């Protein structure tokens, strides 16, 4: 499916504090950090993808 | 008539020569060793007899078991990331390209 | 031959800087070091 | 000079160690090896590029956000460079970063470097026009098309 | 040390090995035994049994579990891959090599790959590499081409060159006879199907350990055994190689071989030169990159060497001979000049490098004096597109 | 940094220009034989010798003032008062200071003594 | 014997650079910290109360390691 | 020829045009190309030292699976590999570790990613094979030793091995914190007295007297103990820095030591020790310089 | 690094800076059982009956 | 999207904001009573990558701008459902080439108008 | 506990040398 | 406050304190820490090696041609980690009967080691004649320039060292650097057995030889076994190279030192019957063993013992 | 001797018993584990030679 | 030529070509020769590691 | 050694706290150039020198 | 110009001597210095040409 | 040469537009950020102001 609905590979991450306050400042910054690492990785597989789209052998 | 003057004249004379078959011999390890020389810390050598008492391999410290003692200068300086300098780990010393 | 040459310049040096010492303490004998009692 | 070199057998002598090897700090010398390195990077050095043995040293610098919070921490919040908007209630967030000058203004003769009394207000008033001019042309299917020749374009 | 007796249990426990909760000095010891490691008394069950001897002797030879390794084997032998493996449950020593054999052998026929691998993979290193063997190798190998698994044939054939850890360390490490075989099949496999990439691989191991000869070697070998059993002297010379059925066959053949390689190469360059234009004649075929042979056999091994001479031709037109047990030369002529033919095609980097295709040639480019697009620029273009033009540079 | 043995032989046979070896003994009475190529600086002397300047200790000394680039090796009877200089020649700061231990008694097969220190304590 | 008297040259360029930071630049310390201190309260046989500043406090600790003591908007 | 073309301008270490090359062939020729293209461009980004995109053309060269991988692509992608996990950063990253070190910790995947394409990983230099060695014993490990590897012995023995070889420091049960900060005074107040609200153990280089305010080299010209008071002390701190001068002598050091020749030239400012100096009896000649 | 006022005049991270992430996970190994890579099958027969 | 990108954000070392012509020299302000006049910059040095003499702007007392490879990030453009104009390359193996019913039919540009003709 | 072992004979390491020569 | 000190990890009121990290500050990682990276600790497991061959490593290169050929007469000799029990007897007299018949000095002399091998293994003493028939005239007789295949030295070494023999220092001594120069070519394990035979028929010289041989070669010291260095070492009574002896035991690692004294002290102790020849006693060698222990190991301070007697003096 | 090795506890007394100071360090969550990954001088020699 | 010298063959090839011996693909044959690869396996493993 | 160097820089980064950030001009390449002298008109002479 | 082909055929192969030998050579790589690519060159390298004569 | 229209902006750098004509110079602009990818067509977001 399209958009937000769809995937390959579903991660979940289960953070756990004693305080919490805790737990959501620590999901902000987790959620930061996978937000460069997937831009970066995700960005990669798109030029390859692009690359493979302009022409190659089968 | 001034050899006296330079290093292969008077005393130092021998030493000279001596440099010199040593190069000779040198070369050719570098001739079977496939023009790549071999290590100048002579850890390639089989004997510790081979290892000539020129080679830096010779271990001149303060003390060889205490190892506060193996420094170079007064305290013991750290290389780039307080990674230990004086006396290096095996697995510090990577010889890539 | 400069080995023998310099044997000698050695023991020379020597000898005058040891009679520049007997003549200016004006004895033979010095001191120990504070270290030198034990 | 004793701290620098003491019981050193030579400048290198450290070089065991993978990254005092590399680091570009003394000169680039101890990193070319063959005659054929050395041709390029004099190659490289005339055509104006850089030095492809430089980058044996990776730098990242200061990153551009690290630049703008210092200076906004040594101006302490920096009133000066701040968009008016930026005083009044609920500033977006186009409103919450510096005075930067955009691409938008790069046509406008009219006013020179001092607008005149209501230059600024006719700019931009053009300016909405080229926004409105940029609506209508997504809207019937006229915009830029990456390929086009100057033909085509016209 | 504690040894515990499983004989010899009582309620006494003379040997005071158990762990006693009130004992004087049980302290440390019951604070021991609740931090032990997740397997610590099954480990050190394995490790205190179980353990290589001080010969270099397996520890499979044991009187006790030998008959339940014969039913294995002989369960394995008639075909039953899952009976043999619920008995393979029970067992509580290092069973012999010879069992394993037995299991993947069994495991060929029907296809399983998967569980041939994964036996092999309980005999290394957890099992002292005890399946670490030529056999074995070969049975795992001869699995995957039953399954067409191109990924694990080179997965196979990389166990088998093996690592210096069981190489040197364990000494536990392949037969050279066996190498060549697996290594072998597995280049049969792939030249037949036209891996080119997987083929040269192994074949640059093959020259690299000096196996090129080595069929040879082994048919020299067994008539050299019969003459040894007669009571006369052998030796290893090169009129001794040359007197082999399989040399003198395959020089026999060489000049059949050459004129088809000829003949397939020269139908490639037309193929090609007529698909350059679309579809008449393209200059490309007029005159190509492969010398006409001369008429003798001479000329014919002159030939091959120096157009194909980075292979060697003479072994693979000895490989190419058998298929499946079927001896081609002297059943299908056809068929076999094909196949020896396909073989130095794929295995010759020479021959790759000329049979290519024509491609158009590129225009370089400069960006435009007056820009619109930084995608939009200036092809250079060549003499023979533009007749006219002023005298321009490269 | 200690020097050994075979160093010192092969400094004997063939010597290097800027390598100077030098002799710390104290009494000229208990030096009867001379290292090749040496030089004498006494120990307790040395503290002195190396504030001057090079030409005010040429005058002294009767040889060069080795330059702190320029390896400079000590030696004594047991290698104690070669030490002691050792650190002296280590405070004006010299970047090469190697002391042979147990030298000239390695070397003339002289048993001998710098000071005469004894292994034990006296009880407390 | 001598042919020549000559004048000694020596090429001192210490044109290379190499400080290696002693192991004590990076040792650890202990760092706290620091605000204005409000109030303490300390309790080991008899409870005393200090109040410096008289405000309302937005921060409190803790500290049991002899006597209690609590260091009010610390 | 392309592949030759795009080998040429690799070497030379130009990326850009290499790589326009490898565009067109893609565009219009694409069931030509073979694998020493993505080798031509895979070995000159080495050159150029862009890792990234080093990475980014083994990636795509996984995901088409054709044409196939050759031992020689993977021996190029994985000695980039090592070449990045090799180099140092600038001196603002180097404080606390050598951090290009984490490149090494991609290796286990790639040579998974070998295994998968069927890429025999005996095929590698045994140089590389060596590199990669000490990169997978550094990081990769089974669930085997995993389960076995915070035994409290083996985390000792380290500790211990680090004691025979006298690096203790960065250890965290066997290092002793003694040195604390002090907080920073306002002229907005005196009167208002600081307290700790939370402790840290973080690292001097943060904040230390800054080089210009300090003595030069301490390292070298002081030697420091930092050492505890035997006495009791009432009040103030239990540690004190003792600090001597490298060259402190006694102050009644002249009579310490054998007397000396130099002994008479006593409080003289400018001695004459060309006239004490043997030098002048030794030379026939003897030219005074001064 | 640079930071002079870091833990003492009050400013502490609220994002964990790269260059420590870089560093701890620097530190660690990587367990090999992680990459679940499987292209054979499964093991039917043989895999659940394996040594004890 | 600046005016001058590059010439300010990439290629300018303060990212413009950081005035790298100033004077170290002593001033007379009373928060700037803790400024010493600084010596002039050593000649012929080899500087740490991170740094500079402090002459210039050319050459800062800290180089913000790294010395690796800059590459823009990638566009976020959909490269498969633009429709660009048709090259020549294009019209010549318009025959084998595969499209999208919006690729043949496309309103600018529409390529099966093309294929016909 | 010292000396460990016997110390070295008397020999004088100096003499063969500038003898040979 | 009791007698249970409170662990710092779980109690509140030390994790929230003034020394430590309360929880409304913010929570992130203080400092990073490498330390596996700065210094890296090689891997010396407490427990030996499982899957190492332990044993001598006979080294087989013969040829894919005659490895064919003389299997029937090879299948009863050694193949790699498998130790076929025909007698040895039937496998002298095999090669005795074939051997001459095949032309290779190669192959016949690799064949040859494999039979020196197969009879090390049984302790047949007959097997010796097959040097001095066949080999000795090529090799080690009146100074012949043939140079003989590492395999058969080693073979025969190690039948020397496993059926105690004398002729093993004729061969030994042709191995160092003027001759053929294999002696840095030896496993760890020949080291041992050479070791363990040794010290067994007593020669305190062959022992010193061979120790200097090792410490110059660069043998693996630490990784020699335990047994044989133990063996070797007690076998020895002369006060020359006692002091040797000293000198040396200096040069194995702190751990090899404590179970090398602890090997000692179980071999004539409650190890007695491991041995197939039960040790001579030497005290001198025994003692001297535990007490280079005693100071390379750490000292621990026990006041009450040293002290015992101690009273002070008003002088 | 070795001058980092440094009394990690306090002389022995009645302040222990009567004080809720704690004796030993709380484990620091940011510290690896220690584990064995490096060589010896011994098998560089030999990977060299 | 393969082997590293082309000296020696420079005559044979000058005088190969004279004759009329050479044809089209014995030319490729040298040339490509020329790159002296039975040094580059020489090189390639012991200089270039 | 005495650390000037490092004081020169930190006083540098001391005199930053006044600065603004420069007006470069509602149009750049314009205010660039004019700021250079090359555009038409916009040619200034030097300053006039009193002669010594 | 075929004379110059030669002298430059001839100053190519000094050179190339040189360069095996400053690159196989570790105790010149030690001393890190980029003069010793440039302090000898076809100038300077023997064969001498103003020589040939004697 | 690239200069040919230098004389539309003496002394400030080339064009190869009009640079007086407001709307032709946003317009070249924008055809320039299309041809570098920083504007077209592209799947949208929540965020992006659809309205
Ligand atoms: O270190 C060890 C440990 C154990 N053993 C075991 O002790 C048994 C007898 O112990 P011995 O070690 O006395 O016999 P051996 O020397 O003749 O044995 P080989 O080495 O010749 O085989 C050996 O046969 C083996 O079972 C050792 O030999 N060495
Ligand atoms: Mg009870």
């Amino acid at each position: 499916e399209d958009g937000i609905r769809g995937s390959e590979v579903t991660y979940k991450i289960v953070l756990e504090g004693f305080w919490d306050h805790h737990v959501m400042k620590l999901a902000e910054d987790v959620c930061m950090f996978l937000k460069d690492v997937g831009r970066q990785i995700v960005e990669e597989k798109l030029v390859a993808v692009r690359r493979l789209l302009q022409g190659g052998a089968v | 008539c001034g050899v006296n003057a330079y290093e292969f004249g008077g005393k130092y004379a021998r030493t000279y020569a001596y440099a010199f078959e040593k190069a000779k011999k040198e070369l050719e390890a570098t001739a079977a060793s496939g023009f790549m020389a071999p290590s100048l810390s002579h850890e390639d050598t089989e004997r510790l007899s081979d290892q000539p008492t020129t080679s830096p391999s010779v271990d001149r410290f303060a003390s060889t078991t205490h190892p506060e003692q193996r420094k170079a200068q007064f305290v013991p300086r750290v290389g780039p990331g307080s990674t230990p300098l004086e006396d290096p780990a095996a697995d510090q010393k990577s010889e890539w390209s | 031959w400069e080995l023998s040459r310099d044997e000698q310049l050695f023991w020379e040096r020597v000898e005058l800087i040891r009679k520049g010492q007997v003549a200016s303490i004006g004895s033979s004998h010095k001191r120990g070091y504070a270290d030198e009692a034990a | 000079l004793f701290q620098q070199n003491a019981y050193r057998k030579t400048p290198t002598d450290e070089h065991w160690n993978p990254y005092i090897r590399r680091s570009t700090e003394n000169g680039v010398g101890h990193l070319l090896q063959n005659k054929f390195d050395i041709m390029r990077r004099e190659d490289r050095l005339s055509k104006g590029e850089q030095d492809l043995t430089e980058r044996n040293t990776i730098h990242y610098g200061v990153p551009i956000q690290q630049i703008v919070d210092e200076f906004v921490f040594r101006h302490r919040n920096a009133r000066g460079e701040r968009p008016l908007d930026y005083f009044k209630p609920f500033p977006n967030f186009r409103a919450l970063r510096l005075n930067r000058m955009y691409r938008d203004v790069e046509g406008f003769s009219l006013m020179k470097q001092r607008p005149e009394f209501l230059e600024w207000e006719l700019f931009t008033r053009y300016r909405q026009h080229h926004q409105q001019r940029r609506r209508l042309a997504l809207l019937h299917g006229l915009e830029p098309v990456a390929n086009e020749t100057a033909q085509e374009r016209d | 040390p504690a040894v515990v007796d499983h004989d010899n249990i009582t309620v006494e426990d003379p040997n005071r090995v158990g762990l006693n909760a009130a004992t004087l000095d049980c302290r440390g010891r019951i604070y021991r035994w609740l931090r032990r490691g997740p397997f610590f008394q099954v480990d050190n069950y394995f490790r205190r049994s179980v353990k290589l001897n001080r010969d270099g002797t397996l520890p499979t030879d044991f009187v006790h579990e030998a008959p339940l390794m014969r039913k294995i084997i002989r369960l394995a032998h008639r075909g039953h891959l899952k009976a043999a493996c619920e008995e393979y449950r029970r067992v509580t020593t290092v069973p012999p090599v010879e069992v394993y054999r037995a299991l993947t052998a069994c495991c060929v026929p029907g296809a399983k790959l998967a569980d041939a691998v994964s036996i092999f993979e309980d005999g290394d290193s957890k099992l002292f590499y005890v399946s670490r063997d030529g056999e074995v190798l070969h049975n795992l190998m001869r699995c995957a081409i039953a399954a067409r698994h191109r990924a694990r044939i080179m997965w196979v054939y990389n166990v088998m060159r093996g690592r210096f850890y069981e190489n040197v360390v364990v000494r536990a490490e392949v037969d050279l006879i066996w190498r060549y075989r697996i290594a072998m099949i597995a280049l049969e496999y792939l030249l037949d199907h036209e891996c080119a990439e997987e083929a040269a691989a192994i074949y640059s191991y093959l020259v690299e350990e000096e196996l090129l000869r080595c069929d040879v070697h082994v048919r020299v070998g067994l008539h050299m055994r019969e003459a040894i059993a007669a009571g006369k002297p052998i030796t290893l010379n090169n009129d001794v190689m040359n007197a082999t059925s399989l040399v003198r066959d395959a020089t026999a053949v060489a000049p059949e071989v050459a004129r088809e390689l000829q003949r397939r190469h020269a139908q490639t360059l037309q193929n090609n030169a007529v698909e350059a234009v679309g579809a008449g004649s393209a200059p490309w075929s007029i005159l190509g990159p492969l010398t006409a042979i001369g008429p003798t056999a001479e000329d014919t091994m002159v030939w091959l060497q120096q157009h194909y001479g980075d292979v060697d031709v003479m072994s693979i037109m000895r490989w190419a001979r058998f298929r499946k047990g079927k001896d081609l030369m002297a059943k299908d002529r056809p068929q076999y000049l094909a196949r020896a033919a396909a073989w130095i095609e794929l295995l010759s980097k020479r021959n790759r490098e000329m049979e290519e295709v024509p491609l158009t040639y590129m225009r370089k480019s400069k960006p435009l004096v007056l820009d619109t697009n930084s995608n939009v620029r200036v092809a250079w273009q060549t003499p023979l597109m533009r007749s006219g033009g002023p005298p321009r540079l490269l | 940094h200690q020097v050994y043995l075979k160093d010192m032989l092969h400094l004997m046979r063939y010597p290097e220009p800027y390598t100077h070896i030098i002799d710390c003994r104290t009494s000229t009475q208990k030096m009867h034989r001379w290292v090749p190529h040496s030089l004498w600086l006494p120990r307790d002397e040395v503290e002195y010798a190396l504030q001057l300047s090079a030409d005010e200790f040429l005058d002294m000394y009767g040889f060069r003032k080795p330059d702190k680039s320029d390896d400079v090796i000590l030696l004594s009877h047991n290698g104690i008062y070669s030490e002691q200089a050792g650190w002296e020649w280590k405070k004006q700061f010299f970047q090469h200071v190697y002391n042979y231990r147990g030298g000239t008694n390695e070397l003339f097969g002289e048993s001998y003594s710098d000071m005469n220190v004894s292994d034990v304590l006296s009880p407390w | 014997m001598f042919l020549i008297h000559f004048v000694h040259y020596k090429t001192i360029l210490q044109k290379y650079t190499f400080k290696f930071k002693h192991i004590f630049l990076s040792i650890d310390k202990y760092n706290s910290l620091f605000f204005n201190i409000s109030g303490i309260l300390i309790w080991l046989n008899i409870i005393h109360i200090n109040i410096i500043l008289i405000k309302y406090s937005f921060f409190i600790l803790i500290n049991n390691f002899e006597y209690l003591i609590i260091l009010i908007s610390t | 020829t392309y592949e030759l073309v795009m080998l040429a301008l690799s070497l030379q270490g130009n990326m850009v045009e290499a790589e326009s090359i490898l565009s067109f062939l893609r565009s219009h020729h694409s069931e030509h190309i073979t694998v020493e293209s993505f080798n031509a461009l895979l070995l000159g980004h080495r050159e150029a030292r862009q890792f990234d995109c080093c990475d980014a053309i083994w990636q795509e060269l996984v995901d088409r699976r054709w044409p196939r991988a050759s031992p020689l692509t993977a021996e190029l992608y994985l000695r980039s590999i090592m070449d990045h996990a090799n180099t140092p950063t600038s001196e603002p990253l180097q404080s606390f570790a050598n951090i290009n070190v984490v490149e090494k910790k991609k290796v286990p995947l790639v040579l998974a990613q070998m295994d998968e394409l069927g890429v025999p990983r005996t095929h590698l230099s045994r140089v590389l094979m060596d590199e990669v060695e000490d990169s997978l014993r550094k990081f990769q490990t089974y669930r085997s030793r995993f389960y076995e590897w915070g035994r409290a012995v083996k985390q000792f023995d380290f500790i211990e091995f680090r004691r025979r070889n006298g690096w203790l420091y960065d250890l965290h049960l066997m290092k002793c914190t003694t040195k604390q900060v002090g907080p920073l005074r306002d002229f907005n107040d005196p009167d208002a007295v600081q307290g700790a609200v939370a402790t840290a153990e973080i690292p001097a280089f943060f904040n230390e007297r800054p080089a210009w305010e300090r003595p030069p080299l301490e390292e070298t010209l002081y030697v420091t103990t930092n050492k505890e008071r035997y006495d009791d002390v009432r009040g103030g701190d239990i540690y004190y820095d003792d600090t001597r001068g490298l060259h402190d002598r006694s102050p009644t050091w002249m009579n310490e030591v054998p007397e000396t020749r130099y002994d008479r030239l006593y409080g003289v400012n400018h001695p004459d020790i060309a006239k004490i100096g043997i030098r002048r009896h030794l030379n026939v000649e003897y030219v005074n310089r001064k | 690094s640079h930071r002079r006022d870091y833990i003492r005049m009050g400013y502490i991270p609220r994002y964990t800076p790269w260059e420590w992430i870089a560093i701890q996970e620097a530190d660690q190994p990587l367990i090999a059982e992680q990459i679940r890579q499987d292209n054979i099958g499964t093991s039917y027969f043989f895999s659940l009956n394996r040594y004890w | 999207q600046l005016q001058a990108q590059d010439r300010i954000i990439c290629g300018t070392h303060g990212a413009g904001i950081v005035a790298h012509q100033t004077a170290v020299n002593s001033s007379d302000n009373p928060m700037l009573s803790s400024v010493t006049t600084a010596a002039p910059a050593a000649d012929l040095s080899r500087t740490k990558p991170h740094e500079g003499t402090g002459t210039s702007e050319r050459d800062p007392y800290i180089r913000t701008l790294h010395n690796q490879r800059s590459a823009a990030p990638e566009s976020s453009v959909s490269q498969s459902h633009t429709v660009n104009a048709p090259t020549v390359d294009e019209c010549e193996m318009l025959a084998e080439r595969w499209g999208t019913m919006n690729y043949w039919h496309n309103d600018t540009f529409p390529r099966l108008v093309v294929f016909l003709k | 506990y010292t000396p460990i072992w016997k110390s070295d004979p008397a020999v004088d390491n100096v003499a063969p040398l500038r003898d040979e020569d | 406050v009791g007698y249970t000190p409170v662990n710092p990890d779980t109690s509140p009121m030390v994790a929230y304190s003034q020394y430590h990290w309360h929880y409304n500050l913010p929570q992130g990682m203080e400092r990073p820490h490498s330390v596996n990276r700065t210094f890296a600790a090689p891997f010396q497991s407490n427990h030996s090696l499982v899957n190492k061959y332990r044993g001598v490593w006979i080294e087989f290169d013969m040829h894919p041609a005659f490895s064919v050929a003389l299997e029937p007469q090879l299948r009863k000799l050694p193949r790699g980690r498998t130790l076929p029990k025909t007698p040895a007897e039937e496998v002298i007299a095999d090669y005795t009967a074939l051997a001459p018949l095949v032309d290779d000095e190669k192959t016949r002399d690799l064949w040859l080691a494999k039979v020196f091998q197969h009879c090390a293994f049984q302790r047949c003493g007959g097997a010796m004649e097959l040097w001095e028939r066949y080999c000795h005239q090529r090799f080690t007789a009146e100074g012949a320039t043939a140079k003989p295949p590492l395999s058969l030295v080693k073979s025969v070494l190690f039948y020397c060292n496993k059926t105690d023999n004398s002729g093993w220092r004729a061969l030994f001594d042709r191995c160092l650097k003027d001759g053929w120069n294999y002696t840095p070519l030896f496993d760890t394990a020949q080291w041992s057995f050479m070791l363990k035979s040794i010290g067994r028929m007593g020669d305190e010289d062959g022992v010193r030889a061979v120790l200097e041989e090792m410490l110059d070669v660069q043998a693996d010291l630490d990784r020699v076994e335990a047994r044989s260095v133990v063996i070797a070492l007690n076998a020895v009574t002369n006060a020359d190279v006692y002091e040797f002896v000293k000198k040396y035991l200096f040069n194995f690692g702190e751990r090899k030192v404590k179970f090398l004294r602890t090997t000692y002290s179980d071999l004539r102790g409650h190890g007695a019957g491991k041995l197939r020849i039960p040790l001579k006693e030497n005290d001198n060698m025994y003692y001297h063993v535990c007490w280079h222990s005693s100071i390379r190991s750490p000292r621990q301070f026990s006041p009450r013992q040293l002290y015992f007697d101690y009273t002070p003096s008003t002088l | 001797m070795l001058s980092q090795n440094v009394a990690k506890t306090t002389v022995p007394s009645y302040y222990m018993i009567r004080t809720n100071l704690p004796h030993r360090k709380p484990q620091n969550q940011w510290e690896g584990v220690y584990y064995y990954s490096g060589i010896t001088k011994r098998q560089r020699h030999l990977i060299l030679l | 030529a393969q082997h590293g010298l082309y000296q020696q063959a420079t005559p044979i090839v000058d005088e190969l070509h004279h004759q009329k011996a050479l044809h089209a693909g014995h030319y490729a044959l040298l040339i490509n020769a020329l790159a002296c690869p039975r040094l580059g396996q020489r090189i390639l493993h012991c200089d270039a590691q | 050694t005495h650390g000037l160097r490092e004081k020169e820089k930190h006083d540098f980064t001391i005199l930053q706290r006044t600065v603004r950030i420069p007006f470069q001009g509602y149009d750049m390449d314009r205010f660039l150039a004019q700021q250079k002298g090359t555009p038409y008109g916009a040619q200034q002479l030097p300053p006039n020198v009193v002669p010594s | 110009t075929a004379l110059w082909d030669a002298t430059r055929k001839i100053r190519s192969a000094k050179e190339a001597a040189l360069h095996r030998s400053l690159s196989h050579n570790t105790r010149m790589r030690a001393s890190a210095d980029l003069k010793h690519w440039y302090e000898e060159d076809a100038n300077t390298l023997r064969p001498l040409a103003f020589e040939a004569l004697k | 040469p690239r200069n040919l229209n230098h004389a539309l902006n003496y002394g400030i750098a080339n064009y190869a537009y009009n640079r007086g004509n407001y709307v032709e110079t946003q317009d070249s602009i924008w055809e320039e950020q299309t041809a570098s990818g920083q504007e077209g067509w592209s799947p949208a977001t929540h965020a992006d102001g659809l309205r």
